[PDB]
């Protein structure tokens, strides 16, 4: 499987070629920033919650990232689901309507940005990524808007026009890019659940399952809905993600050091 | 069916495949000539792949390690070069190359504005390209289909450096038993293995399409076809997309 | 009045309220319809306003104690969601949305290549924008007069979910009393306390204006008045702004 | 005035309506960058001077960015005045007039930052601001260019086409947008006098006074023109502001540290 | 000569000497007019030069040490900001100013969508620009003449406020001995030393020139010059760049 | 030679002028980033090779940055010579050309980038430049494509459109610029030889000598072409330049260390 017979088959074959597709997959493997964690700040579960949610979020980030490298993402919440009612209710397709969350989570990863600025933070939009304030020990975190940049370009669903791949996906697929060690999801529930908690008084708790599982148990509690989990079990770097309740005081903080808090969903 | 409205019902959308760019001026020359009489038939986005040079920075990447997040954007710049080396020999006609944003918020002024605009094929997922293959699999035939089905074109047709779809590849080790297919489904495409001369992943964006019924792909290294395939004509193979009329 | 020269004279500006946008496609649609029957009577720049999102967004941001200069960019970004969709609806009529810099800069040439263009109202002070409020004072109907005055259009109309301005806000508290105002001045208007459909800060940009000598608040709900209002008829609220002709 | 209370105006009225402006008004107040300087670098008074100004204020910023953390703006000067004397004889308007100034003001700031950048200091123009810069000892300071984004949106003063809002008034609203804590406007002369002292050789020195005052007292000398003088009665932050001769050797790494060179304008 | 084709065959190039815009309204509302009349004749790239400003940025970057590099983009931005003023004043006439990118990668949709566009006629060489002389070598002629040569234009154009070049400068202390040419070449040019209305650089690119045979000089202070130099008219100084045709 | 005699001439004579241009070349000297090397990394002859030319010269970049400032630009190489001979069989002119080839450098760039991203080197690209990351001990490296900005303005050669313009002369144009101490380009061969050393098995090593002297021999080992030559022979800071192998281990991390490795071009 040398550099030699891969550029051959680079040069002579269709991409589609299932002997070429073979030979890159023997390629080296490197991770851009292995010593990161990306983390993502819910839209709907954390910011459109104001001061409450987070403030405390921002003090655990300042605090982490003292020990931690923090890719920090956002999602879009209740604004950008107003968007997606009025150009769904008028027939725009997917494409269209992913061009106008990005704007939500742009907005969104702003006001996070203008409360960590006076810590170093910055906000950053072109290479997520960042390399200089990644590597600074006073700075160390940035933070980017969650919504991936396929525009008018975005996969539709098998169904309606609500772009599938959203903040969760944007976010698990630059931890996936760059090959960081950790995807945290902060979210406002414990975890996963047997059911969704907020429209059953009974569901269980789940600290630890595969997307296998999920599907196989056919959960419908779409703290991480399916596009992101289908990505995750497709994924070379990444093979396990993270939710946690960013409402409980430290739980950010915990995950960070290695504690099981909330639930891990595998690959397999 | 519900489906969204088309955005830009009158347009169609040419692709034209990276490799029939790398065949230089003995391919160019005609191509162009073929498309400066179209100017006034039709309105047209002519979309670009990338060809040989992505081969290359595909095989330098991934000797340096490289996911396939970063070879996204690197074959993504070839088939830009491709489109300004193409904008270029129509300039004369007012045909510019315009960038991604402007191809998703502009595009219909700038065909207000002149007949036709060329554009990158590639879809900018860039760094969020998605994982499983070493090589990027949302590419320029994929990119193009995902416009045109979005914009609700009037067509899509794809220009190659071959007749169209075969039973395997006609430049390939099997080239003696490729048969040539004048019509098939992108389903049926799906669960064949084996090389094509377009994306995989543009079969799958096929099965989720809300408008673009066929897409046609044609060899414009012969003159006429790709005229004849902006009027329906049946001179390359026709993929189904699976797509049924409202 | 040895005023500057109008740069833009033949243009029509037309602001669209965000709450009219707001309301989805059964607003939408019929104004939508009404914009393609006025594209080949009217050279267009079509701005919207910020709506219902911006209430959210300031609810949030003022949450957190965001100055009043992280709010206005905030705003600004749903203004510009809302001619993104609106542009979109009229794609197919050769129109675009185009951004704060290209209003600035090639607003001529965009309405040279294509009947209309759409642009957000809203102005980029973003963080420059004044104190004093904890809301931002220079909004859509601000921004939009800013641009007309500047261009010397040949008007500015206000499109909005109500009929005109009233005596109180016809969907509020006093709704009872609230009396309707064929026609007011700016500067009656600006010494009067209480809630207005239009900014505060229009009124004191009219104050300063050099061209344009009255601005029409029309109900865009009703189909036909935004027609009329850009042939000068008297449908809804007529504000005059204290220019005077040469 | 709960969150609940504005949330609800926020919502049911007008922006206009004076009971939401009210609720809003008692909002907290969260300043992004508390601990910064915002200096403005006069353009006619200072860049446009050469070396021998601007070489001394160079050093200053380099040793003064040792203690205290700089935002620092350039003005436009000459060639400004030049484009508005052309653009107002052709009848060109204020919005037209505003970015041609913007033009001149970055000029001087990519002038003032090439002779910076060996100390680590760049010239920034997105967010002004700037997060990392101005969190590191090694920096701790950023140059970006005075004028107000306005551009053709400029509000025209109320006689003539001249932009009323200029690099003064684009480096106050800084400073006031970012909560920072002092703002230092840096011109050529010790401060503010009973007359202009450049045509008049009997003026007397103010070292303090209010915007109240200088209406009152019927000022004309205008070190700080009137449009930054409202903004600073309207200000949330920024309260009072230090002028100073910047030709004079040392007076802004004076002004930093707390030493009354110059002349204090107040709000109040 | 096998030559490289021409891009824009159809195109005019117009530079306008930035100490031509300095002179105000009493130049430019002319100028103004007579390229509005030209509007309708030919399909205009009008690009302004840098004047006075940018001789006070030099004395104050070259007081500060700074290289010529640095200097050039300061200068730039000087023949930017007198087309943005000239822009302004065709605004109703449909042209708008573009930026380097845009004339470098959109003209031919731009130049279709309206008659003319104004850009900057200095290069984007900027912290390149070549060592040397202290003063950027490669200004508003040079930039000019190598768009116009790269696009093989019919022609380039160069407004100046003076009647062509003369053996001296005739507003120089020679100004006694400064003697009318009707008609030079560049190489001849080059080889004097002395001061020319002209950058030097222009004679330098005239001699890798590909496809401008002849660059006329005028004075765009006597109505009428400018349009009889688009039609061919010799009303300054011709200069010969020594191309010679296929 | 005065400020005020200098500006006199500014003001009323031709840039043209002898005088004018003898008045500005008396100008003071400022160095924007003297203490900064430039090192030019091959297209063709390290890039375009991978992992094995390309990772030991990470490693030397990393390594080095701990003594030594360093602007890393990149070359194009082969996908840029395809390129120009498909634009060239078109017709098209060196303006054309040159923005394809900026593309090509552009990709170099970011794959070197990601290899250095996570040791905090970024990739650059309006002001090359970057203060912050050069002034950074963390840092104090930065990654740019080589490839000058002149796109369609391009000078063409004398004879053909390939551009003259290339990667070589744009990093040289970036030392010079900034007056940058020293000029490092990296390429594939131990420097310069009486004859190509790939085309003949007999070329004589040449340590040092003079761009007079390589025009007077008659050279054509273009391991550096006559427009970077020239350009040197021009040049007001960076007067020498040093061609290494980059495919020697520790050649790189030798010459910053003032090693005579490689061939010393002078001006003179
Ligand atoms: N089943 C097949 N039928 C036809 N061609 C095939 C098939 N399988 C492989 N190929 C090869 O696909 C080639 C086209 O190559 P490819 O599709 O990569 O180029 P392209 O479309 O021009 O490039 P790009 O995707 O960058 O635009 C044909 O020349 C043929 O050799
Ligand atoms: N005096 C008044 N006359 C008429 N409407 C009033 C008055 N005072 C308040 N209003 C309210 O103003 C509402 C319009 O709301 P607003 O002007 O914020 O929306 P918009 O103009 O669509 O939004 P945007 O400024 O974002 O475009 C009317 O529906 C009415 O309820
Ligand atoms: N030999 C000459 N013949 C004619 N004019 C000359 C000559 N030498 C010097 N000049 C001067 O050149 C002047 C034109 O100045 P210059 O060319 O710098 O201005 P411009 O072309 O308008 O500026 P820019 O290059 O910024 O567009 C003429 O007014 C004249 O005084
Ligand atoms: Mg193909
Ligand atoms: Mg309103
Ligand atoms: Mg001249
Ligand atoms: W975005
Ligand atoms: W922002
Ligand atoms: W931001
Ligand atoms: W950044
Ligand atoms: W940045
Ligand atoms: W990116
Ligand atoms: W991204
Ligand atoms: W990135
Ligand atoms: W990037
Ligand atoms: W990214
Ligand atoms: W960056
Ligand atoms: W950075
Ligand atoms: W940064
Ligand atoms: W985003
Ligand atoms: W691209
Ligand atoms: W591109
Ligand atoms: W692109
Ligand atoms: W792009
Ligand atoms: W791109
Ligand atoms: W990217
Ligand atoms: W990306
Ligand atoms: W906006
Ligand atoms: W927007
Ligand atoms: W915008
Ligand atoms: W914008
Ligand atoms: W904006
Ligand atoms: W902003
Ligand atoms: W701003
Ligand atoms: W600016
Ligand atoms: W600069
Ligand atoms: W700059
Ligand atoms: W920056
Ligand atoms: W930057
Ligand atoms: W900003
Ligand atoms: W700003
Ligand atoms: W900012
Ligand atoms: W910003
Ligand atoms: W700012
Ligand atoms: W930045
Ligand atoms: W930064
Ligand atoms: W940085
Ligand atoms: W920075
Ligand atoms: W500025
Ligand atoms: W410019
Ligand atoms: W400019
Ligand atoms: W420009
Ligand atoms: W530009
Ligand atoms: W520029
Ligand atoms: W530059
Ligand atoms: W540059
Ligand atoms: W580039
Ligand atoms: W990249
Ligand atoms: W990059
Ligand atoms: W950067
Ligand atoms: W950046
Ligand atoms: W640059
Ligand atoms: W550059
Ligand atoms: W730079
Ligand atoms: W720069
Ligand atoms: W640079
Ligand atoms: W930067
Ligand atoms: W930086
Ligand atoms: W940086
Ligand atoms: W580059």
């Amino acid at each position: 499987n040398s550099t030699a017979e891969l550029e051959e088959l680079l040069m002579q074959r269709s991409l589609t070629d299932p002997q070429l597709q073979a030979a890159a997959a023997a390629a080296a493997d490197f991770r851009i920033l292995p010593d990161a964690t990306v983390i993502k700040i819910g839209g709907q579960s954390v910011i459109d919650r104001g001061r409450a949610a987070v403030y405390p979020l921002v003090d655990e980030i300042v605090a982490a990232r003292k020990n931690h490298k923090l890719l920090i993402g956002t999602g879009a919440g209740t604004r950008a689901r107003h968007l997606y009612s009025i150009a769904a209710g008028l027939g725009l397709p997917a494409g269209v309507l992913a061009q106008l969350g990005s704007s939500v989570a742009d907005q969104n990863a702003a006001m996070l940005g203008q409360l960590l600025a006076k810590h170093g933070i910055p906000v950053v939009g072109g290479a997520g990524l960042s390399a200089v304030p990644l590597s600074l020990a006073e700075v160390n975190a940035v933070v980017f808007s969650g919504m991936p940049p396929y525009k008018l370009w975005m996969r539709p669903a098998a169904e309606g026009v609500i772009p599938p791949y959203r903040t969760d996906a944007g976010c698990f697929l630059l931890a996936e890019q760059f090959g960081c060690k950790q995807m945290i999801f902060v979210k406002d529930e414990d975890g996963l659940y047997t059911a969704n908690p907020k429209t059953s008084k009974d569901a269980t708790f789940i600290p630890r399952i595969s997307v296998d599982e999920m599907k196989a148990k056919g959960l419908h509690d779409s703290i991480l809905e399916f596009p992101v989990l289908d990505l995750l079990q497709s994924a070379q770097h990444v093979r396990e993600v993270q939710v946690v309740n960013g409402l409980v005081p430290g739980n950010l903080t915990r995950a960070l050091a290695g504690e099981h808090v909330g639930t891990i969903i595998t690959a397999s | 069916g519900k489906r969204p409205i088309r955005l830009l019902p009158w347009l169609q959308v040419v692709k034209i495949g990276g490799r029939v760019m790398d065949r230089g001026a003995d391919a160019i020359l005609p191509l162009v000539e073929e498309l400066r009489k179209l100017l006034p038939e039709h309105r047209l986005l002519i979309l670009t792949g990338a060809g040989v040079r992505a081969r290359h920075v595909f095989s330098v990447g991934l000797d340096l390690g490289l996911p396939v997040g970063s070879l996204a954007p690197l074959a993504a710049s070839e088939a830009g070069q491709n489109g300004h080396i193409l904008a270029a020999m129509l300039a004369s006609e007012g045909v510019s190359y315009v960038e991604h944003p402007t191809v998703a918020d502009q595009l219909a002024i700038h065909l207000s504005a002149t007949r036709a605009v060329v554009g990158s094929a590639f879809p900018p997922y860039h760094h969020h390209e998605f994982p499983g293959s070493r090589i990027p699999p949302h590419r320029a035939d994929t990119g193009a289909f995902l416009l045109a089905d979005a914009f609700g074109a009037a067509g899509l047709t794809i220009v190659e450096n071959v007749d169209g779809i075969y039973t395997a590849d006609p430049n390939g080790p099997d080239r003696g038993q490729a048969r040539f297919l004048p019509e098939t489904s992108a389903t049926d495409l799906a669960k064949s293995e084996g090389p094509l001369p377009v994306d995989r992943a543009l079969l799958d964006v096929m099965a989720t399409a809300r408008h673009i019924e066929r897409v046609q792909v044609v060899n414009g290294l012969v003159p006429g076809r790709l005229t004849a395939a902006l009027r329906g004509e049946h001179v390359g193979t026709l993929i189904r997309t699976g797509v049924r009329p409202a």
